[PDB]
């Protein structure tokens, strides 16, 4: 009545993810994806929508946390711009309006400890940190399924600190209590729809904030897995397909 | 034409006149506004949000780990773990907060505060803590007798692994300024302490010791006033 | 690099006398300093750290203390496994630096 | 007469904070206000009520000035342009782009917020070298976008057939003019996360990276009006203040120091957002004397 | 007092003062962004 | 119990090599930050090196950097250090004790374990 329940299953397109030991569901700034409405709409051209074989649950990459892990993030159509009928409906087309429903999976014994912090940063811009030398290279600010290890993730390698991330939709795994966080993200952008190629709205976070700590003949890899899913997702202005 | 005297204020240039200005471009119309989610409109919204308070702030500290209260089983009986003041605008744990910098830009501050603490470690540790806040006029509590005497909770680890620590609002004044030290500790807030009630107990091939995440936050009662600039990022030239 | 100076280099005492040893810092350390003790064969064990707490398995006889920048670690009552060397850790500065020995014998 | 009912409500009402309500004690179980599921993401909802015994109090303090209208609507300084006409630049003319991210005091609140979307009042405070303020003419053309950059004192572009220019001398008022939204999009954006235009951005300097041509609003062109080098340095001072805003996706505030312009670059030696203790116990507070 | 203030001289509806009667408040979006909402009363994850 | 036990001590001629195992059981090896201590004759003690618990951040201190290398092999528990050029203010017994200033969970293991003791002797 006025709890959440621990088990959760998420069922969009084709995919279905289970979780025995869920938390919540984080709807980001208490909003959901929803499509463009006229009021609100530019272009002209009618747009695709790809119910179910767009939206649906990519399971892209996979990452060994360890003691000695600083972290790891992703920006959001950068992550699925070659991967399924997403990445070809976002390279055909120059226009493209869509939000998610990351869920992510960690996993650990009652005898292990840590706990992760999973942001959802809108406009996460990577600064570089100086003594080119100024500016971050594409492979740091785009970097794909497999994403970028964190440099200072003290400053979230964007000059603003950690500990004031969680203005941002967020949540823990925490190794006690859930193995997992969900956060559904409407577009967010000062226009309605966008590049995939050229912007990035959103970056996905994780950052351990209490390391993993474990005792001895205990499982000693213990990975974190990423599966993200578009919601509402249109494509306007088809053209030769284009890969940036 | 019209009689009329000019007044002292005149030619004056007030950086906080709320006036009107000739427009520059006659018949502007802006693009049409459309719905952006995510739109604040008062800063004491932000205020409320629980942001990680920097308690292991010790000299040699770096990184990450300042944002860590370690715990760990202990010899003794009734010791301290951690201490840390809850004035929000001295320098302290409550820089790294949102409210604690939000109070920065103002002079005065008023309402109840939120420290919620989070236990991760182990599912198999247990423990009990005291968690104690200490109204103005003492100093910080030589033992957990002196610590129990003042507004405090205890806190038994468990499946919920988070607890609420409501610093209440006493004070003389109705309001307290941001600034502290000096004569200006008449605006003292407290000293909030955690003690061991009992001790973090783990069973055999468990680590034995973990950390506690501190979050500060401000209650519905909040207030700030007298608009002022940051004491927080300075220049020595234009960016350029 | 924080150079750390033991005061006593040697101090002589006798079974059941309070001594101390105090290691002073160059600049701010903070509450990260340890302290060792090597045996004649050339064992090292940890007594204190972080200047006041005992490591699990030290008799209570050993007591550490801060009054400024000293650092000393006191030896309450002197029993007879307990004149071998101590050593002072300091680990706030990258350059972690220790002591040069506080050697104590009998008289 | 229906405009002295509207005359009479042009005053900031007091909006007061929250109540406190009286509370008793409680012993039971299964009711447990005081636990939280920080995991959640969502801050505690605890309240004063159920922590302690509270009494009621009715409270009239106000919350006004905390709306983002009144953090905002306050000038400050977003740029000095020196007209230069002695010594080595005998130019009597400059053309300063329109970056409002050049002073700590004004961006370190701008970047709070992601999107912003406002009206703003421009005052410009000139003077010479020495705070004085002859009765030297001046003129401050806007150049947006596209339109010709001046190249001289004397040059076509400051005919200002449909350029706003203000003309104005240093012995009067600072010139103020209200500048309304002027963006492609519905919002200015103070971070950029994507390129300006598509292709491999392979290159050694990636000066691209966050530069979104939306908030790039122009020039402005200030000249001496004069027929030759006047020998003497003009500074001016452009305030915005902030009028009409909505703000969008709050961010952290910066915590490190700013290094360039229109990037986020920080520097190798992080500094710490709280201060330095001598340890985890240690309280900078001797309050009064133990009864004890 | 008679409160003569809050006059627009200007055809141009951007030239009017600041919009400063309307001190609205809506922290759920940030401070509860969940799907389901938790009573203070109850344990939050049962 | 924590126990290391350090191997491969010897007599190396100046300007040379020499690698120095250390056996770790007892604990989670790939949990802690390892470093390695000198003992100068002097009985002066001295830090050589670190290493993160995973293997990727290090530390050495400028009287030994670019010289010596310090790895680390988890599934075999094994911590290693890899001299170079080396010369006679290198001839010191040396230990490889716990520690590191690479977990955001130290400062509490640090320097509280350590092993017996190599010797190294750099001299004709
Ligand atoms: C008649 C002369 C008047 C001068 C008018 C010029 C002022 C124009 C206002 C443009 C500022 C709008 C917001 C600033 C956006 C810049 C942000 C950026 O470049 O990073």
């Amino acid at each position: 009545c006025g709890y959440s329940d621990r088990v959760a299953q998420l069922t969009v397109g084709n995919s279905t993810i289970t979780t025995q030991e869920a938390a919540n569901i984080v709807l980001s700034y208490g909003e959901w994806p929803e499509y463009c409405p006229s009021t609100d709409a530019t272009a002209v051209d009618k747009p695709t929508r790809p119910d179910v074989s767009v939206n649906r649950f990519y399971t892209l990459s996979t990452k060994s946390w360890k003691t000695e892990s600083t972290g790891w993030y992703w920006k959001f159509p950068d992550v699925l711009n070659d991967t399924g009928v997403f990445g070809q409906n976002a390279q055909f087309h120059y226009l493209y309006r869509s939000g998610f429903c990351m869920h992510v999976q960690c996993n650990a014994s009652k005898f292990h400890q840590g706990a992760l912090l999973v942001a959802a940063i809108p406009e996460f811009v990577i600064a570089a940190s100086s003594p080119q030398g100024l500016y971050p290279d594409f492979a740091h600010t785009n970097p794909g399924k497999d994403g970028q290890e964190f440099r200072d993730p003290y400053v979230l390698d964007a000059g603003i600190p950690l500990s004031q991330a969680l203005i941002f939709p967020h949540q823990w795994i925490n190794l006690r209590t859930n193995n997992c966080a969900t956060i559904i993200m409407p577009y967010i952008n000062a226009l309605p729809f966008d590049s995939a190629l050229n912007h990035s709205n959103f970056g996905l976070v994780v950052i351990p904030i209490s390391p993993l700590k474990y005792c001895n003949g205990a499982t000693t890899e213990v990975p974190i897995t990423l599966t993200i899913a578009p919601l509402n997702s249109e494509f306007s202005g088809l053209r030769q397909a284009i890969k940036q | 034409g019209f009689p009329t005297e000019l007044k002292p204020g005149t030619n004056q240039f007030l950086t906080t006149d709320d006036g009107t200005s000739p427009p520059i471009l006659p018949g502007f119309e802006p693009t049409p506004l459309i719905h952006i989610p995510g739109e604040f409109t008062s800063l004491l919204d932000l205020c409320q949000v629980e942001t990680i308070l920097e308690v292991n702030n010790t000299t040699g500290t770096t990184g990450v780990s300042r944002l860590l209260i370690p715990v760990r089983a202990q010899n003794n009986v009734d010791q301290l773990c951690a201490s840390f003041q809850v004035d929000p605008g001295r320098n302290g744990p409550w820089q790294s907060t949102m409210v604690g910098q939000i109070c920065r830009y103002y002079t005065q501050w008023s309402g109840s505060l939120k420290v919620t603490f989070m236990f991760t470690g182990s599912f198999m540790a247990t423990g009990k803590m005291l968690i104690a806040y200490t109204p103005p006029g003492s100093a910080q509590p030589t033992t957990r007798e002196a610590a129990m005497l003042g507004t405090h909770i205890v806190w038994d680890f468990g499946l919920q692994s988070s607890v609420t620590l409501v610093i209440p609002w006493i004070s003389n004044t109705h309001f307290r300024a941001v600034k502290t030290g000096g004569v200006y500790d008449y605006y003292a807030t407290g000293i909030v302490t955690i003690w061991y009630q009992t001790n973090f107990v783990v069973p055999p091939d468990t680590p034995t010791e973990a950390n506690i995440i501190a979050l500060g936050a401000a209650q519905k009662n909040f207030t700030l006033k007298l608009c002022k600039d940051t004491d927080e990022i300075q220049q020595t030239a234009e960016y350029q | 690099d924080i150079q750390m100076t033991q005061s006593p280099s040697s101090l002589s005492a006798s079974l059941g006398e309070r001594v101390s040893l105090t290691c002073r810092a160059s600049q701010d350390i903070g509450s990260r300093l340890n302290w060792l003790q090597q045996e004649p064969d050339g064992t090292i064990k940890r007594l204190i750290y972080a200047t006041s707490s005992l490591d699990s398995g030290v008799p209570k006889r050993f007591s550490g203390s801060r009054s400024g920048s000293y650092y000393s670690l006191t030896i309450s009552s002197l029993e007879s496994e307990d004149f071998v060397d101590y050593y002072c850790l300091q680990y706030a500065g990258f350059p972690w630096t220790f002591g040069g020995g506080t050697k104590l014998e009998i008289k | 007469e229906s405009a002295v009912s509207a005359l009479a409500d042009t005053t900031i009402s007091r909006v007061t904070a929250a109540n406190t309500a009286a509370s008793t004690h409680s012993l039971g179980t299964g009711r447990v206000p005081a636990l939280q599921a920080a995991e959640t993401g969502a801050s505690s909802n605890s309240s004063d009520e159920n922590l302690i015994e509270t009494r009621c109090v009715m409270n009239r303090n106000g919350v006004n000035e905390a709306s983002v209208e009144h953090f905002y609507s306050r000038a400050g300084l977003v740029g000095v342009v020196e007209v230069k006409d002695s010594g080595t630049s005998l130019d009597g003319y400059t053309v300063w782009p329109i970056d409002v991210m050049g002073f700590v005091q004004q961006r370190r609140k701008l970047e709070l917020s992601t999107y912003m979307r406002f009206d703003a009042e421009f005052t410009f405070v000139s003077n010479l070298n020495n705070s004085t303020t002859p009765g030297m003419l001046l003129q401050y053309m806007y150049v947006p976008p596209g339109a010709p950059k001046p190249d001289s004192r004397k040059s076509y572009q400051w005919q200002t057939a449909t350029n706003p220019s203000v003309f104005a001398k240093l012995s009067d008022p600072p010139p103020q003019v209200s500048v309304p939204f002027m963006s492609p999009a519905t919002a200015y954006q103070w971070f950029y996360d994507g390129y300006p235009t598509f292709g491999e951005h392979k290159q050694a300097t990636n000066l691209q990276y966050g530069q979104c041509p939306n908030n790039m609003m122009g020039h402005f062109a200030i000249r001496t009006v004069s027929e030759s080098t006047t020998g003497k340095n003009i500074h001016v001072r452009v305030y915005m203040r902030i009028k009409h805003v909505r703000a969008w996706v709050p961010r952290p505030l910066r915590s490190q120091a700013y290094m360039v312009k229109n990037y986020p670059t920080y520097s190798q030696t992080i500094t710490n957002t709280a201060t330095d203790r001598a340890s985890i116990t240690t309280t900078d507070y001797e309050g009064g004397v133990p009864a004890s | 007092t008679i409160n003569f203030t809050n006059i627009n001289y200007y055809k141009d509806s951007y030239a009017a003062s600041a919009s400063r009667q309307d001190f609205a408040q809506d922290p759920a979006k940030f401070t509860r962004p969940v799907l389901d909402a938790i009573r203070e009363a109850a344990a939050p994850l049962q | 119990e924590v126990k290391l036990v350090e191997s491969g001590g010897g007599l190396v001629k100046p300007g040379g090599s020499l690698k120095l195992s250390c056996a770790a059981s007892g604990f989670a090896f790939s949990t802690y930050d390892m470093s390695w201590v000198r003992q100068t004759p002097e009985k002066r003690l001295e830090w050589v090196a670190t290493i993160s618990s995973g293997g990727s951040y290090t530390y050495y201190p400028d009287s030994v950097k670019g010289r010596f290398t310090i790895s680390r092999d988890n599934a075999r528990n094994t911590l290693y250090l890899q001299m170079s050029s080396l010369r006679s203010e290198d001839t010191a017994l040396y230990y490889c004790a716990r520690g590191g200033p690479y977990d955001y969970d130290g400062s509490f293991y640090t320097m509280d374990y350590w092993g017996q003791g190599t010797s190294v002797t750099v001299s004709s």
